[PDB]
């Protein structure tokens, strides 16, 4: 029995009902709500009720751990939400929020439902709502399948992370339509919002996956990262690697020149366990890198830069990005492990034009009221702001490392040989520039001062994040009496 | 004693010195500033910067700084400027000793010319035809009938392999001359010919030799050096198969009496090419310090490094011929960074991601440390593995094992041309030539397939593999032990196997077609996210490894080769057909620069080949050099921008065409 998904899979697509069987345990799937109607009574709509009214509503579970999720259905009246559609998902929401449960939806609505008026908009006001009170208490989860237009992205856009399909999903605000109507241009819907401009332009989608079995596959993966609520602790897993594997392929890794460049990833991938990290926003802001790895069996939060390219600098996109992964990050507790290499930031007049200032300040933000314990690397640089940004030990940082070869300055040698010295003899740059850079432009000032706890081998990296990350397991920190901060939007 | 060379005899020497009790130097650049011979030495100097000129060739600096380590000798090593008179005179007049061959030996018979007359000095079974020019056919098949050889006909001026015809009869010999007399009179001025007896199908047999300032000279077990690519061998082994005492007796004790007649001291060796009629020729003869010894050290035990280097203080050895013996034979294989596959594509400046050398009752000299680098300017060997054995089934199998333990990530290599050689059953039939690859190998470099059974192995190995990673992420004991999977390799999902599996314990497993189906009860012994993994049914033993996955699809080696295996339930199978499969574009043109910046550096050329991999140029942006290169494609067609053009704003630098 295949009976009326042969009209679906003919268009090499596939159902709701498959894709909540791919992603949950083979038999732990149990649908709430199976008999509903809409109940319109307008518009010649009196007839063709349908049982399931397009949503399919359930609990699952996934490797042994419970969840929530909710599927649309595209065969049905296109997805459009109405009075009743939205009812579900509420209730679904409520329940999770009264249970340490998180929630995983799969759109696929083409829109509002025009035959029911406002209730439309009453359904999506309560589903916003749902989402704003109950961001930061459960993790939220979001892909997209099909089609996503209307009003209805903006659900998507307060969950924590989007995910989106390749050849056959796209979102946006308004239709391709209304822009010839208004402009003139003449763009198509993949132009105008497909994956890919999702993924590079606009920032907005964590990733993309090719189909939709490797879509279910690896976000089991990344669900198995997660913990279930605000006040569960973060999972640990049994791991046969253990912290005395040795890493002396770290001494190697920094060339002894200062105008080479290198793979960050090169210095991440020794730290961390085995096949353990998974990238988020991979294509997007390639300067600066976030993701989740695991530490001894735990799971933590991975930022660091890359002068692989632009030089590891500063910019408003990479800002946004690890501004909202830290942000993330602790709100559920999870430790944070950061890695620095920054000259400074972006220069230039469209940065200004663009607000540098306010973005910038994003991540400092983040940075200085997070409360999970943080673990900072200095391994080659960290001059001007940028040093302060990227988790200083002054911004409550718990411990702080350098490698023997590192800088910690306040700018450039040039610009310092410059300003010491207005009006000096010419060809002063070859007797000041190389003396200043030899006092000042290594880790013993900033040791001297007590900004950094220890310098150390890179070999006793792995040794000494482990020790750290284990001691650190019970510390409570909280912050002044607020409603809420005022973060620089 | 301080060594002269940077790769794996270095550290060698510097081991050697172990039981010799003898304190080490060794120098270095600065590129090697983390090389294992910088740590496994008891001193250091550095040679300045890390270009072949200035590094180790810098004699100059070299023997200036022979003054502070005290060593009363200094390794000449066997690469770079070993045995070198411009360098021997330097040590001379420092008045310091050469651990090496005298002068006059050295240039005598490492030069050029005049190595024949050393060679009929004594006749010695040198190159045999007609010693004359052959102004008539009469004469040229009354000489080839004389030996009856196949002509080796070759111009008397020319060379390289220029001007040669191989004949076999007397017609063939007239059509050659008519040949080759034309070819010679335009391309050398010359048509005097001659004629030899030509090889029917060579071996390259090579005869190890040994001295001494003081006497007791032995001859050392010959070797093979048959397998040659680029005039570069790859595959060595002492006792060759076609070995007859009439022979070799004879050869030892000639190469001994070769050896007084130019006072040689430090040996080199000596080379031959032998027919199945069992000959000989004493020629091509080497004075340096070949390294491919560890077999005959395995089949003897003969330590040529603490015998040389005791006969560098004026004593006698501590060995004669009468002890030598053979104790079975080794087999030993080099591995080069070259990749074969693609078009022997050199993949340099790539540190080991991470990688582990097999040492399963098997012996490996490297100088390439976990971490460690290869540059351009220098040799781009990996290691030199090299397994003991007494028959040729037992020392192949160990390499066949060997080969599949050793981990390299981090760069290309040619293990899976290696692996294949081997694998070959006319390797393994007892002979061959020195034509034996291109022969084997007519267009370019196809490794060979899987057998019904070995594939079918691999299947099952997966699917433990994948249940085993599968049980960690469960929590408690809310886990599964037994599943129906479907296998199936390829993007098509060609051959879907039905699978079963159920882990009755850690390491076991009870693999059969499907439910109620036979069981086998196999065993997988493999870490979580690790390379090898070892899988052991009934007798028959075999090792893969794994390099990732994305949770669908499996990468999994097998007899040094990738796959991507995929392993998929009732419902991923069933769905797997109704998926959309884009094609990616295949754009072959312009490449345009990602930033602006500043090119300092260009490195190809404007309107010629490139090939996948290469570097094309660097642009320095902001205190930071980039490289962009070729992804993949053939040729080019465009102008290039010119150096110290600050211009960029993503424009074409680079067109292909
Ligand atoms: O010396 C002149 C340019 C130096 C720029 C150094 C890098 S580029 C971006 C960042 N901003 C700075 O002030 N320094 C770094």
């Amino acid at each position: 029995p295949t009976a009326a998904e042969d009209l679906r899979h003919k268009k090499k697509r596939l159902t709701a009902m498959e894709r909540v069987q791919l992603f949950c345990d083979p038999g732990t799937f149990r649908e709430r709500d199976a008999l509903v109607e809409h109940e319109c009574h307008n518009f010649g709509m009196e007839k063709r009720k349908v049982p399931g009214d397009g949503f399919i509503t359930g609990t699952g579970k996934v490797f042994g751990r419970p969840v929530f999720l909710f599927s649309h259905d595209f065969t049905v009246f296109g997805g459009s939400l109405s009075r009743t559609n939205a009812a579900k998902v509420v209730r679904i929401m409520e329940e999770a929020a009264k249970i340490g449960v998180p929630v995983i939806g799969f759109n696929d609505s083409g829109g509002a439902r025009i035959h029911e008026g406002v209730d439309s908009l009453a359904g999506y006001a309560d589903i916003f709502l749902r989402n704003t009170l109950f961001s930061g208490v459960i993790p939220q989860i979001s892909v997209i399948m099909g089609p996503c237009a209307g009003g209805a992205v903006y659900s998507p856009a307060i969950t924590d992370f989007t995910f989106m399909v390749e050849t056959s999903s796209y979102m946006f605000v308004t239709g391709p339509e209304v822009v010839s109507a208004v402009g003139g241009k003449l763009v198509t819907k993949d132009e105008l919002g497909g994956p890919h401009v999702h993924a590079t332009k606009s920032g907005v989608s964590a990733g993309t996956f090719p189909n939709d079995i490797v879509a279910m596959a690896q976000l089991r993966r990344l669900y198995s990262y997660l913990p279930l609520s605000n006040r569960d602790p973060v999972p640990v897993l049994p791991t046969a690697d253990e912290r005395y594997r040795d890493v002396s392929s770290l001494n190697t890794v920094v060339p002894t020149e200062v105008k080479e460049a290198y793979d960050m990833r090169d210095v991440i991938y020794p730290v961390i366990d085995h096949d353990s990290f998974f990238e988020i926003q991979p294509q997007f802001a390639k300067n600066i890198i976030c993701g989740f790895a695991r530490v001894e069996g735990r799971s933590v939060c991975i930022i660091a830069n890359q002068p692989k390219v632009q030089a590891g600098v500063l910019d408003i996109d990479s800002s946004v990005k690890g501004a909202r992964m830290v942000r993330f990050a602790d709100a559920f507790n999870i430790p944070i492990i950061t890695f620095v290499d920054v000259p400074g930031f972006l220069p230039g007049v469209q940065q200004e034009y663009g607000g540098i200032i306010r973005h910038g300040a994003k991540l400092l933000y983040a940075y200085a009221e997070a409360t999970v314990p943080k673990v900072t690397i200095i391994t080659r640089k960290a001059y001007g702001g940028a040093y302060d940004v990227m988790s200083s030990k002054h911004l409550r940082g718990d411990s702080n490392y350098a490698w023997p070869h590192a800088e910690i300055a306040v700018m450039g040698a040039a610009g310092a040989c410059k300003l010491l010295y207005s009006k000096e003899t010419a060809e002063q740059q070859a007797q000041r520039i190389a003396d200043y850079e030899k006092t000042f432009c290594t880790p013993l000032s900033a040791a001297r001062k007590g900004f950094v706890d220890a310098v150390i081998d890179p070999s006793e990296t792995r040794m000494r994040v482990c020790e750290d990350l284990e001691r650190l397991a019970r510390k409570q920190l909280q912050n002044p009496w607020k409603k809420h901060g005022n973060i620089p939007l | 004693v301080l060594v002269a060379n940077r790769g794996e005899i270095a550290c060698r020497v510097m081991a050697t010195c172990r039981r010799l009790g003898i304190k080490t130097v060794a120098v270095y650049s600065t590129a090697d500033e983390q090389a294992k011979h910088v740590k496994v030495a008891d001193e250091s100097v550095c040679i300045g910067p890390p270009a072949s000129v200035e590094s180790y060739l810098c004699i100059d600096k070299i023997v200036d700084a022979c003054k502070k380590t005290g060593a009363q000798a200094v390794h000449p090593g066997y690469g770079f400027l070993s045995e070198n008179g411009e360098f021997q005179s330097a040590l001379q007049k420092n008045n310091i000793v050469f651990v090496g061959p005298d002068a006059h030996s050295i240039e005598s018979m490492g030069d050029k010319i005049e190595s024949k007359r050393l060679a009929q000095r004594a006749g010695v079974t040198c190159i045999p035809g007609f010693i004359g020019e052959v102004k008539t056919h009469e004469d040229l098949l009354r000489f080839a009938r004389e030996i009856g050889y196949p002509v080796m006909i070759k111009a008397s001026g020319g060379g390289g392999g220029k001007g040669m015809r191989v004949a076999y009869n007397d017609t063939q010999c007239v059509e050659y001359y008519d040949m080759c007399r034309e070819e010679a009179k335009a391309a050398f001025h010359s048509d005097k010919m001659l004629v030899e007896r030509f090889i029917d199908h060579p071996r390259h047999i090579e005869i190890q030799v040994i001295a001494d300032r003081r006497g007791n000279t032995v001859y050392l077990p010959e070797r093979e050096c048959s397998i040659q690519r680029r005039n570069q061998k790859v595959i060595e082994e002492a006792p060759s198969v076609l070995l007859d005492a009439t022979t070799r007796k004879a050869m030892g004790e000639e190469a001994v009496a070769m050896a007084r007649a130019v006072q040689y001291v430090s040996a080199g060796t000596v080379e031959n090419v032998v027919n199945p009629q069992k000959q000989f020729y004493f020629l091509e003869m080497n004075t340096r310090l070949q390294v491919e010894h560890p077999i005959t050290e395995e089949i003897t035990g003969v330590d040529l490094v603490e015998q040389m280097l005791r006969a560098a203080a004026d004593l006698p050895l501590s060995i004669t011929q009468d002890d030598i013996t053979i104790n079975g034979h080794a087999t030993e294989c080099r591995v080069y960074a070259e990749d074969p596959m693609k078009n022997y594509f050199p993949s340099i400046g790539r540190l080991t991601m991470y990688q582990e050398p097999t040492g399963a009752g098997v012996r490996c000299d490297s100088g390439i440390i976990e971490g460690s680098q290869i540059s351009v300017y220098y040799d781009p060997l990996i290691c030199k593995l090299s397994t003991w054995g007494r028959d040729r089934a037992e020392c192949i199998g160990r390499m066949e094992k060997a080969l599949d333990e050793y981990v390299i990530r981090g760069l290309r290599h040619n293990i899976c041309l290696l692996r294949d050689v081997v694998t070959e059953p006319r390797y393994r039939s007892g002979s061959i030539t020195t034509n034996y690859l291109q022969e084997q190998y007519p267009n370019g470099f196809k490794k060979a397939e899987l057998t019904a059974e070995e594939m079918q192995l691999m299947y099952e190995v997966a699917a433990c593999v994948h249940l085993k990673r599968e049980r960690l992420h469960y929590t408690q004991g809310t886990a599964p032990s037994e599943r129906q999977l479907y296998l199936s390799v390829g993007a098509g999902q060609e051959g879907e196997t039905p699978v079963y599996v159920r882990y009755l314990d850690d390491s076991h497993f009870e693999i059969g077609a499907s439910k109620h189906g036979p069981f086998r009860k196999m065993e997988v012994v493999w870490k979580a996210s690790y390379p090898i993994i070892r899988v052991k049914d009934g007798e028959a033993e075999t090792v893969l490894q794994f390099w990732g996955t994305n949770e669908v699809t499996y990468g999994m080696q097998m007899r040094g080769t990738t796959f991507d295996v995929n392993v998929m339930s009732d419902l991923q199978s069933t769905l797997a057909h109704f998926v959309p499969i884009t094609e990616a574009t295949t754009n072959t043109k312009q490449i345009l620069s990602p930033m602006p910046g500043v090119i300092v550096a260009i490195k190809v050329q404007p309107g010629q080949m490139v090939v996948a991999g290469e570097e094309l140029l660097t642009l320095e942006a902001m205190k930071m050099r980039n490289k962009i290169h070729a992804q993949a494609d053939g040729k080019v067609k465009e102008v290039k921008v010119k150096l110290g053009a600050t211009v960029e704003d993503n424009e074409v630098l680079v067109e292909l065409e």
